[PDB]
């Protein structure tokens, strides 16, 4: 609910999509990033069944659903499907219609144009938004966090890209882009489920492994020393029911899914990790700025959940990081949020109202207008 | 061929654009020597005429 | 390709030769340019020493 | 296989190396400075299959190999890879064992000592030459250009070092070193096909941005009016084949790539330039000097081949140069290898065979003493 | 916050900024002469962040600024950013105001006229002093030593002076103005650094490297045997911590630096050194003049507070100079910040208050009247 004609806030990833009014500090409204098709044929009459499922309903009747994303490792690949669920997300859940209210958008700056330039466009043209602006997932993570200085690991769901700020100014040639996230993570877990003898391929499978993703998994501080246990003990497995009431116990897969994170090369990807693109965009950065970005490096998005992250994580980075120097990492409860609950202090800023796209000058552009407006 | 002609069309087009950039210094060296001429022989040899004169007396 | 790089080629070497046509042109404006900047400078300072020394009387 | 006992001339550097014998006017063994190492699990036996690829076969087999370049920046950093380069290049391409053929080595100025003498070593011990010399590149290309006077901009893959030679005589107190080179200009171009959706970043995507840079990069001489309409049309653009037959469509990338030459921000380096580099090297030089460097700015090595690079520097030299002053750049067609070429020149002249360290002086003093002898 | 309208005194050098008020034995605070300004594009909103930084600020926000000195060589050029650091000095830093304080500013006998007329300037139109007083560091330099009879040797970061005074007069066709300076020792150090294998090329390397050679360099009194075993050994050696953690070993270039002093080719300049200046000053002298100007080379100035350097300088003087005469060289603790003691005791002279321009004298002649008025 809203009294005031606040500027919405909405991130969207290949994962979910975070919603709310700007101004607080949690979205209101939290969906899949998720249109959902039934692959059957219908045999009983009257009985509604829709064409297309948007959100929680394409996971609530997904039994017969095929379900698909339209943002792929950072970009929207399906504009159609993203008005759907902005139009469910804002005016059925949100109860808002953004014809009234300014609205903020998000993408890292490497993240190629064509998705701003589509933000942009749906909000402009299908919701008649009065205005725009597209934020850099980096600044919004820095405001979350209570930082101006760091570097944001945005290991999300599609595409990580480690972007370094200081004192608010972007270090761009810095930003060492990784192809790797947590939906690469679900598919190394699907393969190696299948070799303990539980193939997981259809679409309420695929749901299954990331769920188990989500709730088993841990990188694990040691990776070795973890698995010598866990590949030796039953005492480490843990036990997953699966929607049928069968059930799935996983040992040192457990941990092995998330160490792709230190391991790319578990999905076939020429990099060390995650914690070596932290390294690199602090090792590129000037000289007299390693030092306020070593003391504050930030985990944002999701994959930093696991509780043995947090470890790991400091540890790999001091290991490469030099010495007398304090190394830090900033592990936030505004995580897997953060970039929402950034967009709210960014849009919220009176120092912010100024950076607004009008529809007026939307329509007088066109939509790359935002390529010369935002950043 | 392919090739052999985008680099004999990139030395046409650099020779084009060579030629340009000639055609551009010829016509500064044509306007150059010209100007160079009509002021300093004409200045010169004007000064020349005033020797004529300037040295009459 | 085979007439295509012919053709450029042609104009490419043809072009060539109007690069070093503007060129030498170019460079013996510049000589030109040189020899009537030298004779104007010579001319000005022939004047102009004779006229110091001659500026009395 | 050849039929004198002549050096070897061997430009190795962060890019490419071009190998030959003294007294030649060309390379006869051209490769990339590359080892290649497999990144895969293999399955098949009897396959063969070396621990480590060199050259051209890193290049031939890349598409499971993780590519590397043994030397950075100037320097060798890895020289056990360089002995595999130098072994392959002597040995199976140029067919010539180094002990009957003394060999030069190429270096900037600045380079640091312990690469000088890292160098020496490895071709005293390693290959038993009967001699050595490591030559400066701005040397070899004023021999190339028939010149003993001008400026040498040397603007590889590696550093541009911006040196000035008078009457054959170093003027080092205005050599400016500049960390700006080829290799950023191909990381800034991956950077922007980022932006335009198409993302490289492994060693198969980093060889063909390196080879996109090579074919459609150029500077032009006015870098706003060239970007005005490269950005507003597609008549600027030109279309790049990559190795599985799809293709790249780049526009003004093709030109802010090489203009960050002009303009060092684009990749966060704090510098004017390469044309002011140039203009100091002059400007810092005696006042009686100055007039000859400038008659004299020699463009050596590598982007010295970006379409419009030779008047676009006489033009910004000329821009910065006091006026009646006549500034000229020397830019033959043997643009690049111009430091092969006055390796062969300087190799085989007459006046120069005291030059050579011999294995005589080489094991009484160490491998230190190249930076007494050669210069 | 002054009880009296003392006048303010200040030293505005290539490198540092002393300042303090007339009647004090040193100056209150010590400074940098820097405007710093962001290198970088801002990406946060409400960061606040100022188009330029001065002095303290320009250093500690220097990770994304390029830092520039408005003073160069001991010519003031910049007068807008110079402008910005004496407001700094004056109101930030003493807690004054030129409009309440008569202001004295200084610089060395054969510095360019254009220096004294822009700071007469400034100092009357944008702060609004009632009296200006251009002094010469000279003067300053033998009041803070306590002598009327000596040569002054200013070797600090903008230009070295070498000017004999006698009896409070001065000898100008004796005055040795060299291009020989602490500003270029840190850049040479940058170089001989690089050599080294640690490359310093930018400003916050400049500023690194401007660190070791403050707290790592001397000169020594014999540089060959010191360079022989330096060379030869690490028990000459000393280390320096980087900003960012690094560590560089430093051996022969923490003293080969400074040696430029003495040999100035090793920069290029065409000069036998600062002892050879120091002599010739005297030597072109009446003979009842030089055994008094012998018996007081006076340290001013840094560099002079180098070990070695007094004994290094008297020792090649007196090998230059004749038997039975007595050479010595003057080197109070007081070095560095002498000149601005000098312009305490210059100000606060009784026979020195007519010598102030006043602001209306200045108005009615503009700025070229300090040319007649100071001296």
């Amino acid at each position: 609910d809203e009294d005031e004609t606040t500027a919405l806030v909405c991130d969207n990833g290949s994962g979910l999509v975070k919603a709310g009014f700007a101004g607080d500090d949690a979205p209101r409204a939290v969906f899949p990033s998720i249109v959902g098709r039934p692959r059957h044929q219908g045999v009983m009459v009257g009985m509604g069944q829709k064409d297309s499922y948007v959100g929680d309903e394409a996971q609530s009747k997904r039994g017969i659903l095929t379900l698909k994303y339209p943002i792929e490792h950072g970009i929207i690949t399906n504009w159609d499907d993203m008005e759907k669920i902005w139009h469910h997300t804002f005016y059925n859940e949100l109860r808002v219609a953004p014809e009234e209210h300014p609205t903020l958008l998000t993408e890292a700056p490497l993240n190629p144009k064509a998705n701003r330039e589509k933000m942009t466009q749906i909000m402009f043209e299908t919701f008649n938004v009065p205005a725009m602006y597209v934020a850099i997932q980096a600044v919004l993570s820095l405001y979350a966090s209570g930082r101006t200085t760091g570097i944001v690991l945005d290991s999300g769901d599609g595409v990580t890209h480690n972007v370094p700020i200081y004192e608010g100014y972007a270090l761009p040639h810095a930003i060492m882009r990784l192809d790797l996230a947590g939906r690469d993570l679900t598919d190394y877990l699907m393969k190696i489920l299948t070799e303990r003898g539980y193939s997981f391929v259809t679409t309420a499978e695929r749901e299954i492994v990331r769920d188990i993703k989500e709730k088993l998994c841990y990188v694990a501080l040691d990776f070795e020393n973890e698995m010598a246990t866990a590949a030796s003990s039953s005492s480490l497995e843990k036990s997953y029911e699966l929607p049928d009431g069968q059930v799935i116990t996983i040992g040192n897969e457990r941990f092995r899914c998330p160490e792709t994170l230190f391991q790319p090369s578990f999905i076939g990807m020429e990099s060390a990790g995650i914690h070596e693109t932290t390294y690199n965009s602090i090792m590129k950065c000037d000289i007299d700025i390693r030092k306020d970005l070593y003391a504050n490096n930030v985990m944002s998005g999701g994959t930093t959940m696991y509780p043995g992250i947090a470890d790991r994580m400091q540890k790999e980075i001091t290991a490469l990081a030099p010495s007398t120097m304090k190394i830090k990492i900033i592990a936030p409860p505004e995580r897997k949020y953060s970039v929402w609950i950034g967009g709210s202090i960014l849009a919220s800023l009176s120092t912010f109202q100024q950076m607004w796209i009008t529809k007026q000058e939307y329509d007088e552009a066109g939509p790359s207008i935002v390529h010369r407006k935002c950043f | 061929l392919s090739d052999k002609l985008k680099e004999a069309e990139t030395r046409a087009e650099f020779a084009e654009r060579s030629v340009t950039k000639l055609e551009k210094s010829i016509d500064d060296l044509e306007d150059e020597l010209y100007a160079q001429k009509l002021k300093y022989k004409a200045i010169s040899e004007e000064l020349d005429h005033a020797l004529n004169d300037m040295t009459s007396i």
